[PDB]
């Protein structure tokens, strides 16, 4: 029915006026290329043959145009029509008259798209801002979307299998807008949380907190090379750190190359000391922590994370605050580039050296496994005789899991400590823990001591069967085993029955992700309806589309939200 | 479905040899004796006659599409 | 400012190895020569294939794959050969090609083994590695095969069918003394086949001074060139890749002043 | 073609009169023919009028020369007998 | 032992056989986080391998066959069973776990071309299209002939020289996309000759025919199918998997002077980035790893049950030092571009890859002024249909929060259904106008002059059409 | 026409009506690979909506050792609503009670 | 609104530089008249960038006021966000 | 315009608009032969 | 004659019952396939429990 | 479907220069030499030979894009010497190590047979 | 701060708490269009129709769903050419 | 999979 | 239908949906293919 027909989701107000299918789009797998910028995105050839932006003839263009149009639909370089100033369209795939291929002022000349015609590049779902921003195109000769590695972040894509949509505007106008509000280096930092969205990830950000350790040490060729992938370098290579007894550079000289100009910041490395501020060697730092960059050059520190990431005060952020967006681009492609040239020479890798432990720490390990079990029958005892007191506002059966959950979790994480002390500085589970590219030491603990309690429904695993948890188990064992503690590690290999546990708990996993997709998207789409047309008028104030104001000036300051910083006040602390 | 010529990795001629292997495999030799025998050093080749499922011989049991 | 003099020692020699110790070379040469070895040593192998008929159970572009992997003898005969891009005849000639037959049907009960040893070639220096055979396809009664193919001379940076070697083995330092690569525990690691050191020592005290030299090699073939000959080869073929880029080089040079 | 280029400023919604829709409508005197074909593919006063609409991707409907794309369409009353409450 | 309990009554018979047919595939499921196993049981359906014996006789559409499959040298007990070794789906691939050049980086893959070359991960794609000689109609006869443009009235441009007298494609005959597979032609009653009615290949199949058959279906009429077949070999968008739940397409191809290689020669066939495996904490990959490696030197398939207690890292590890590796299974790699050895040592062994069926050729598209729906003149929808992607209403938000009210105008209303109307101005509705005969007149009003020209999308001129036959008047006023 | 009209379409009852017809039974068999084929062929498939995302049906329970593989669960929009058995889990036929 | 009390910001917003350059640059393309010497700058955008750095471009911006009243601002007289 | 047959794998010709049945089997299941035309195969 | 009724393939009373494998492969069907499928319009249906 | 052929990656396409020569404009005596259709192979070598002479300040060579067949080397020599004369003498020096390692590897093959 | 407390403010500038759902939402006095975006669709234009409302086009769907500029960022203002300017200057082409 | 405070 | 060409035949094409003169290429007809679009039991229902 009509009604029927209109009130739907695909129906004509929705599913044809809101959003609609549109031409000159196109759609493939993406693929890394560290090779490329931020700005940049390589499109295929056939994509690029078959999408054709409009040149207008101008006395300046003609010559160009004119070769395009002799060139033709079959070679790649060539122009799929002529746009007359009638309107008449002269497809020149099907043999024009040599009198048509005459261009004059006013013709449209549609050519395929070539390098560096701006592009609009979408992942669905398109949550925020982010997900939707210019590049410019790079024409390389395989069959999918390459995009550089830093712009994963905010479209929240891995190269798993994802595809992206690529749309090319066609008017100047059009591509003028993207070009001065959607392109990537403008959108580096977002409004929504006033820090960058895209950072070092990955091999470069495990490889820069090695580069940039105090014991590396790069010879004159390394240097050459290192210096042959910086794209803004001056041309003066710089002293070597170590003039003799060999003419050795270090990792932060190097780096301090990349930096953009002139920019201050002072960071913290992860592993950071607490008690190194107050006690001595506060500034001559032991573990080459507490990242310093005075002058555009790297005085000391390790960089990491918090340095290059997507924090406020990063290194990054502190660059687009202050050289601007276009230095700040160079700055990103220029980090991976050389980083990445200086991870052939040193290499990471994952192997079953990493998940091994010492003797002595797995002997630890199944001690404190042995004295929690231990005190997990203590309990029960307790229990049983009824000595157990019940917690005020909870019932006894409540309390008893409470002092259980106590006390295996204080056993987990003991565990994961003594594994985590084990690691050496080799280990390279530690690497990428410690830089922050990939992994936790939750994961780390679990690789290597113990697996840890699984819960379902924030509770033990429950008696599915008549008062016992597997038909192995006996009726009313509330012992650790019984309701789900994986002692066994990842490494070690779990027992039957705590496989099938940990089956349990990775499937309320998946399962909350997959309702939480579907519920966040309802609430996402329910707020931007109520507030799609608030906007900042002429007078900076906030109103509506019925002209009421919202707010008198926005965020009551009228400021807009990335050119904001974290700040201390420092008048409201101290005593009188 | 038949044995590749020229094991992946390396490059090595490993067509000839998986008759002999199956020669060698029943005339009671180990499968690593019998890699040894035919030459097979590096994991990659032994990897290739090792885990080769001769397929084109199930396939010959259907009669011809045309006699 | 002047190239290095280095020295050869040839410590093994059979038909499908050679195992040689290059000295005073930097490390730069050397790889590019073991690169040369895989890549840039030319050698005859099909490149086209015309199947007449195929009852086979494997599908025709099956049987050309097999057929092109299969390495051809291209001892002497490469060097005579011209590429089919370099030939001025259509398509290709005895001069730029070598044409290979096959013919086989089976017409027993039992299974034919259509092996390498069935390709007949106009020309009796390229032959397939035949003086067990290298198996194309098996045929049930009543199935037959009828191809006719073209051998190209080609190198292996086109396709790995025209790749001379089996596997070419480089080290240098096996006692890492430059600690180019540094063990997290020296003990654990085998000691290299070429290692001078005693067996309580894991590694070589480090040597600052030092510089890679005295690389190692070992390279195989697949049949289709003498071991040695495919190091000659790629030796004379990167001595040419530089004297063609010098001869381009004066030419830029000179056009430009 | 004339006609100026206008943007709507101002959309105004109403019910539509029976009077206005009489004489809105292409169509006179109502569908009196159930059946869509007459004199084999066009019935006058049928549900498929050709001053409606233009059809086949070939033809022009009566009113306007289309050809399929110019012409918007153009609507037609039906005079129930007994009048029918609006859902 | 100490007592637990001394009555039991029933014991298993192995604990292994609780997973099923997928899950049973996966060696060393216990060391793998429970996602993973998940995740691979779900990979492992959509890998490529021989999948019946029967493959030639049977004519199926979207079959993928793999050139060499190899059964698993990691392998369960319980595979016996389910008939993998007989028919296997994958091939044992020396796998490096480095980060190369970064290709490699998230889950994508760095692939050696020279393998590649040799027959790695080569596979056909048989795509069959069947065709039906329909008589029913009562003038209508679907006759097979081949096309002629002059004999037939409906005819189309493409390629026709293929198709021999019977209408039919020979089989070993390459057809590219857009091609007539099937000619087919319905006489046309004589209301008062031909509308074409040909078959035509799928864009960019780019293939040879391979078997074509002409039978009898059910209903008695003459029924053809045709098989196409095409030769997939890997490229740097097709999406490859181990049996531990990772995935990832392949990032580049480097030849085999390009790849790093061992002392030995051996250079990895995949580079795969150490960020997968920490936080998926895919422990069974690199047990598996350590396991192929032990089990191509000793000549023996490896044991790889879930649950056995005979078999732990350790002593895997002792038996790959008696082979003369590393005891973890690490090697001392040499960088293929310089020569150096890579300072950090490479974790290399052989690993059971698969190769899936989702590859890039299948899933590129691209739109540019193609063909537009009837109902509402809008671009069509699917690859097939040369579809545009859809510019959703998320996708809209977020262009108006970029403040690109200009763009946003071009997606929404120029790429996808440009048209102008004509509106009364003294009446917003809608008002008849001959451009041709240059009248335009307004009914309800007898007026002639009031008519002003307004752009809207063909949408939005339906869904006023739909308001007015509702009897809401959406009277659009310029004023 | 019946056993074939509702093996063919998927909804299990009668052509003309289709109210209290179950669609989901008699799909295509997957010959992507052999294991897709076994696999498909032991499947179970519970009743319950894919559109309600209520969670209790989802979760796999411990009653389901031994009889219903742990891991193999499409992920998705049918996370445990669609279920594949155990290698020796073994279906009752039948029996009369007399 | 009088040429006085002009009370909207002195700077151009982003999205007046946006429009004005697109603008611009489609009037460029047009064959209109480059105020800007151009030293071999033939894609229209460029041009029409020149042209905005060297306060040229011939456009008056004229900003609408939520009351309805509209001030208007000569692109010259426009500090460049820049 | 030759078809060869399923069951008997002879070849049998077959005008156009003729019933597909092979003589000497009477099999309805016909495969039409390899074409003349011959077709370059890459190696590769 | 009351009807047909669709076979299972390999079932009690298919064709294929108590076949050796060759004669399988005589009648051009693999040995390896399970069965438990119903041939219904010239495609394999598969009853989902 | 967009795969490259495979003998583009060695083959000069019409109208296109092996070598390019482009002097840097940033530092005196700098110039920056683009090969086309050549890889790692040649660029390695050429570098090294570069580094050892001790008038060249500087040299580095860049594969811009590995889908693409370009290398860039960069040479820096002092005043007094050219980049491009650098580049000749390191082209004759390779040549000549390369011939006196192919006449030595000569001798050892024939010692090692018959001796 | 600026992105919670709007939502604040929208919610609450009414003076009633107006809920973000189609009841809170369409019962504030915007275009009717807008409003049937959102949810309710038919049955907000049929009380329209019945009301004779009339939709201000001030809005940003209502613009979209129409085809025209909408007023967001870079429609807010309307550029006009400056004769004077044109005059002064060289005029190359 | 951790602990009733962390994930499953 | 081409204006400049009285009588000439225009091919049909698929990528676009028009009628194109072949001798000239100009396209009569811009998106004029679109998607294009029992009688034996009973009669019209
Ligand atoms: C990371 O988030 C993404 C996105 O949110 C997007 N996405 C995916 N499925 C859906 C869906 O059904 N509905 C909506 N709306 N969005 C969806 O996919 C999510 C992750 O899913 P995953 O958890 O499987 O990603 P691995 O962690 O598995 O990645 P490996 O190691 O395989 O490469
Ligand atoms: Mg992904
Ligand atoms: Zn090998
Ligand atoms: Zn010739
Ligand atoms: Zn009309
Ligand atoms: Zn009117
Ligand atoms: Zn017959
Ligand atoms: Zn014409």
């Amino acid at each position: 029915s009509l009604k029927q027909r209109l009130k739907g989701k695909e129906g004509r107000v929705r599913g044809n006026l809101m959003g609609k299918r549109v031409d000159f789009s196109a759609r493939t797998v993406i693929t890394p290329d560290p090779n490329l910028s931020i700005d940049q995105v390589g499109v295929p050839r056939s994509i690029a043959a078959n999408m054709t932006f409009a040149e207008i003839v101008t006395p300046f263009n003609i010559d160009r145009l004119q070769e395009l149009v002799r060139r033709g639909n079959s070679q790649y370089p060539g122009a799929k029509y002529i746009i007359r100033d009638n309107g008449d369209r002269i497809d020149l795939r099907f043999h024009p008259k040599p009198s048509d291929l005459h261009l004059q002022t006013g013709y449209k000349v549609e050519r395929h798209m070539c390098d560096g015609d701006i592009v609009i590049f979408n992942r669905q779902p398109t949550l925020h801002k982010m997900s939707m921003m210019g590049h410019r195109v790079r024409i390389l000769p395989w069959s999918t979307f390459r995009l550089n590695l830093s712009v994963t972040t905010p479209y929240n894509a891995d190269f798993d299998g994802d595809e992206m949509n690529l749309h090319l505007p066609q008017s100047l106008e059009t591509r003028a807008e993207i070009q001065e509000l959607a392109m990537v280096p403008r959108m580096i930092v977002t409004p929504q949380s006033n820090r960058p969205v895209m950072g070092i990830v990955q091999d470069t950000l495990t490889a820069v907190r090695k580069f940039t350790k105090r014991d590396v040490f790069l010879e004159r060729g390394e240097v050459m090379n290192l210096l042959m992938f910086l794209s803004t370098w001056d041309g003066k290579v710089p002293q070597p750190a170590i003039l003799k007894p060999r003419p050795l550079w270090t990792g932060k000289q190097i780096f301090s190359l990349i930096i953009p100009g002139h920019i201050n910041c002072i960071r913290t490395h992860s592993t950071h000391p607490d008690d190194e501020d107050s006690g001595p060697y506060k500034h001559i730092s032991p573990g080459d922590t507490k990242v310093v960059v005075e002058n555009g050059e790297l005085i000391m520190g390790i960089l990491c994370k918090k340095s290059l990431g997507t924090s406020a005060g990063s290194l990054v952020h502190i660059s687009y605050l202050e050289m601007g967006h276009d230095i700040t681009r160079l700055f990103y492609s220029n980090i991976q580039t050389v980083i990445n040239n200086w991870l052939l020479i040193e290499g990471h890798t994952i192997g079953i050296g990493d998940s091994i432990a010492d003797s002595k720490t797995y002997q630890d390990i199944q001690n404190t496994i042995k004295k929690a079990k231990q005190d997990v029958i203590e309990v029960i005892e307790k229990a049983h005789n009824n000595e157990l007191e019940p917690t005020p506002g909870n019932t006894l059966r409540q309390t008893f899991e409470n002092q259980v959950n106590r006390i295996l979790n204080d056993a987990r994480d003991k565990t994961g400590s003594s594994a985590q002390k084990s690691l050496s500085e080799y280990n390279n589970f530690k690497s990428m823990v410690v830089s922050g590219a990939k992994g936790s030491k939750i994961n780390i603990s679990q690789v290597i001591a113990v697996v840890g309690q699984q819960n379902v429904e924030g509770k033990r695993i429950p008696f599915g069967f008549k008062h016992r948890t597997l038909p192995h188990f006996i009726k009313d064992d509330y012992g650790p085993e019984s309701r789900g503690f994986v002692e066994n590690s990842y490494l070690a290999g779990l027992t039957p029955t705590e496989f099938f546990f940990h089956a349990m708990g990775g499937r309320e996993g998946l399962i909350d992700t997959a309702v939480k997709t579907a519920e966040t998207g309802y609430i996402q789409r329910r707020l931007i309806k109520s507030m799609e047309s608030v906007m900042v008028k002429y007078d900076a104030t906030v109103r509506n589309s019925i002209n009421q104001v919202v707010q008198l000036r926005y965020g009551e300051d009228g400021l807009a939200g990335e050119s904001v910083e974290f700040q201390n006040l420092a008048t409201l602390k101290p005593s009188n | 479905m038949i044995i590749p010529v020229r094991c992946f990795t390396c490059g090595k001629i490993v067509g000839n040899k998986w008759e002999a292997y199956l020669g060698l495999l029943q005339a009671e030799y180990t499968e690593g004796d019998a890699l040894d025998a035919l030459g097979l050093k590096r994991y990659c080749c032994r990897r290739m006659l090792l885990a080769h499922v001769d397929l084109i011989e199930k396939l010959l049991n259907y009669a011809p599409l045309e006699k | 400012p002047y190239a290095n003099q280095p020295t050869v020692r040839i410590t093994e020699l059979t038909d499908e190895n050679v195992k040689f110790i290059i000295e005073n070379t930097d490390l730069a040469v050397a790889n590019s020569i073991r690169r040369v070895f895989i890549a840039e040593v030319p050698i005859i192998a099909i490149d086209w294939v015309q199947i007449d008929a195929n009852s086979s159970v494997l599908h025709d572009e099956f049987i050309a794959h097999r057929l092109g992997l299969i390495p051809l003898t291209s001892d002497d005969i490469v060097d005579k050969l011209q590429y089919s891009r370099d030939c001025t005849c259509e398509e290709f000639c005895p001069e730029c090609s070598v044409e290979f037959t096959l013919d086989v049907r089976c017409n027993e009960d039992q299974t034919r083994h259509v092996t390498s040893r069935d390709l007949i070639s106009n020309s009796p220096r390229v032959i397939p590695v035949t003086s067990d055979d290298i198996l194309i396809v098996k045929l049930r009664k009543g199935q037959e095969l009828r191809l006719r193919a073209y051998a190209k001379k080609g190198f292996g940076k086109e396709h790995a069918k025209w790749n001379p070697t089996a596997g070419v083995a480089f080290e240098y330092d096996p006692d890492n003394a430059l600690r180019h690569t540094v063990y997290p525990k020296p003990e654990e690691w085998p000691k290299s086949e070429y290692s001078e050191l005693d067996e309580d020592e894991s590694q070589a005290p480090y040597d600052p001074n030092g510089k890679p030299e005295r690389f190692y090699y070992n390279v195989e073939s697949c049949g289709s060139l003498r071991p040695e000959t495919i190091v000659l080869s790629a030796l004379s073929g990167l001595k040419k890749k530089l004297s063609d880029l010098q001869t381009q080089l004066s030419h830029e040079i000179q056009s430009d002043v | 073609s004339a006609c100026p280029l206008r943007t709507i400023k101002r959309v105004q919604f109403g019910v539509l009169s029976p009077d206005e829709l009489k004489r809105m409508s292409v169509t006179e005197g109502g569908i009196k023919y159930p059946e869509t074909t007459e004199g084999g593919r066009p019935k006058l006063g049928g549900l498929m009028d050709p001053r409606q609409g233009v059809i086949e991707r070939t033809g022009r409907c009566q009113t306007c020369a289309g050809n399929m794309t110019e012409c918007p369409g153009h609507f037609g009353h039906i005079e129930l007998a007994k009048p029918v409450f609006h859902v | 032992e100490v007592a637990y309990c001394s009555t039991y009554t029933h014991c298993e018979i192995h604990p292994s056989m609780i997973l099923g047919v997928c899950a049973s595939i996966i060696p060393f499921p216990d060391h793998n986080q429970s996602p993973r196993n998940t995740y691979q049981s779900a990979m492992g359906k959509q890998a490529m391998g021989v999948y019946i014996t029967n493959f030639h006789v049977r004519m199926d559409t979207l079959a993928h066959v793999l050139y060499y499959p190899q059964k698993p040298l990691v392998t369960t007990r319980s595979m016996e069973y389910l008939r993998f070794r007989e028919l296997p789906a994958g091939i044992n691939s020396i796998v490096a776990i480095a980060s190369y050049t970064g290709y490699n980086q998230e889950d994508s893959v760095i692939m050696n071309r020279s393998a590649v070359d040799r027959g790695f991960f080569r596979s056909v794609f048989y795509r069959s299209y069947k065709e039906q000689e329909s008589k029913k109609g009562f003038d209508q006869e679907e006759v097979f002939e081949k096309p002629t443009r002059e004999t037939c009235q409906g005819m189309r441009h493409a390629i026709y020289d293929k198709l021999d007298d019977d209408g039919l494609i020979a089989p070993g005959v390459r057809v590219s996309g857009d091609d007539v597979i099937i000619g087919k032609t319905v006489t046309l009653p004589e209301n008062e000759t031909k509308r074409d009615c040909s078959t035509f290949l799928r864009t960019s199949e780019t293939g040879i025919v391979d078997q074509v058959m002409v039978t009898l279906n059910q209903e008695g009429y003459k029924f053809c199918k045709i098989r196409v077949r095409s030769v997939r070999i890997p490229q740097i968008g097709d999406k490859f998997a181990s049996r531990h739940g990772q995935k990832g397409t392949c990032g580049i191809q480097y030849r085999q002077e390009d790849m790093p290689f061992t002392c030995e020669g051996i250079t990895p066939d995949i580079i795969i980035n150490p960020h997968a495996i920490p936080s998926r904490m895919t422990i069974g990959h690199l047990i598996e790893c350590l396991q192929g490696k032990v089990s191509a030197n000793k000549g023996e398939i490896g044991d790889a049950t879930p649950f056995n207690d005979a078999v732990n890292v350790q002593k895997i590890s002792n038996l790959l030092s008696d082979y003369g590796y590393h005891l973890r299974g690490n090697e001392v790699l040499y960088n293929g571009f310089t020569g150096r050895k890579i300072t950090s040592q490479i974790f290399i062994g052989p690993t059971y890859y698969q190769r899936l069926k989702h590859m890039v050729d299948d899933k590129i598209h691209s739109r540019a002024r193609g063909p537009i729906q009837i109902l509402n003149r809008q671009p069509m929808e699917g690859r097939s249909r040369d579809g545009g992607l859809r510019f959703g209403e998320m996708e809209r938000d977020c262009q108006i929060a970029h403040g690109a009210a200009q763009f946003l105008r071009e997606r929404l209303f120029e790429a996808s259904d440009p048209y102008q109307v004509h509106v009364c101005n003294l009446c917003g509705i809608m008002a008849i106008a001959n451009t041709r005969t240059h009248t335009y007149e307004c009914r309800g009003c007898r007026n002639k002059t009031q008519i002003s020209l307004v752009r809207m999308p063909y949408a939005c001129k339906l869904l006023f059409q739909e308001l007015m036959s509702m009897s809401i008047a959406p009277r659009m006023m310029s004023v | 026409d019946g056993l074939k009209y509702s093996l063919a379409t998927g909804n299990w009852g009668d052509q003309k009506k289709a109210h209290q017809a179950r669609a989901g039974v008699s799909q295509v068999l997957n010959r992507l690979t052999f294991a897709s084929t076994l696999s498909h062929l032991r499947r179970l498939n519970s009743p319950i909506g894919r559109d309600g995302k209520l969670a209790k049906p989802r979760q796999l329970h411990n009653t389901l050792w031994g009889m219903v593989c742990p891991a193999e669960t499409p992920e998705g929009h049918a996370v445990g609503l669609v279920k594949n058995l155990a290698l020796m889990a073994y279906i009752s036929v039948g029996s009369q009670p007399s | 609104q009088a040429n006085q009390k002009r009370i909207t910001t002195p700077y151009m917003t982003k999205y007046e530089r946006a429009r004005v350059l697109g603008t611009r640059a489609l009037q460029i393309a047009m064959c209109a008249p480059v105020m800007v010497e151009l030293e071999g700058e033939t894609d229209p955008l460029l041009i029409a960038m020149k042209e905005l750095k060297a306060r040229k471009i011939p456009i008056i911006i004229r900003r609408y006021l939520p009351d309805g009243s509209y001030e208007d601002w000569g692109v010259d007289e426009l500090i460049i966000s820049d | 315009m030759i078809y060869i047959c399923g069951e008997c794998h002879t070849e049998n010709e077959i005008k156009s608009r003729d019933p597909i049945r092979c003589r000497e089997c009477g099999y309805r299941i016909m495969y039409k032969k390899r074409t003349k035309r011959l077709v370059v195969f890459d190696a590769r | 004659f009351i009807g047909k009724i669709p076979i299972m393939l390999r079932s009690t009373y298919c064709l294929l019952n108590g076949l050796t494998d060759r004669d399988l492969c005589e009648l051009n069907e693999c040995p390896l396939d399970p069965g438990g499928y119903f041939i219904i319009n010239g495609s394999e249906k598969v009853l989902i429990a | 479907m967009n795969a490259p052929p495979a003998f583009e990656s060695f083959l000069l396409f019409e109208g296109e220069k092996k070598i390019t020569i482009n002097k840097d404009t940033k530092v005196p005596n700098a110039c920056l030499f683009t090969i086309n259709k050549e890889d790692h192979t040649l660029g390695n070598i050429i570098k090294s030979q570069l580094l050892k002479d001790p008038q060249v300040l500087f040299a580095g060579y860049k594969v811009p894009h590995p889908l693409e067949h370009k290398i860039i080397i960069r040479v820096q020599t002092t005043p007094d010497y050219s980049p491009q004369e650098a580049f000749t003498n390191a082209i004759t020096d390779l040549i000549s190590e390369l011939s006196l390692l192919e006449e030595r590897f000569r001798v050892a093959i024939k010692d090692k047979q018959e001796g | 701060y600026r992105h919670l407390a709007l939502l604040c403010d929208t919610m609450t500038c009414r003076g009633h708490l107006m809920a973000i759902t189609r009841h809170g939402v369409n019962r504030q006095d915007t275009g009717p269009l807008m409003k049937c975006s959102f949810e309710e669709t038919v049955d907000v234009l049929m009380e329209a129709a019945a009301h004779g409302e009339s939709d201000p086009m001030k809005g940003v769907s209502e613009n979209i769903m129409l085809g025209q500029l909408a007023p967001a960022g870079t429609g807010c203002f309307d550029l006009l050419l400056d004769a004077e300017k044109c005059k002064y200057g060289m005029e190359i082409p | 999979i951790w602990g009733i405070g962390c994930n499953p | 239908t081409c204006p400049n060409h009285p009588d000439a035949i225009l091919v049909e094409d698929y990528r676009a949906g028009d009628m194109i003169c072949p001798e000239c290429g100009l396209v009569v007809g811009d998106r004029v293919i679109d998607v294009g679009s029992n009688p034996l039991l009973s009669d019209g229902d």
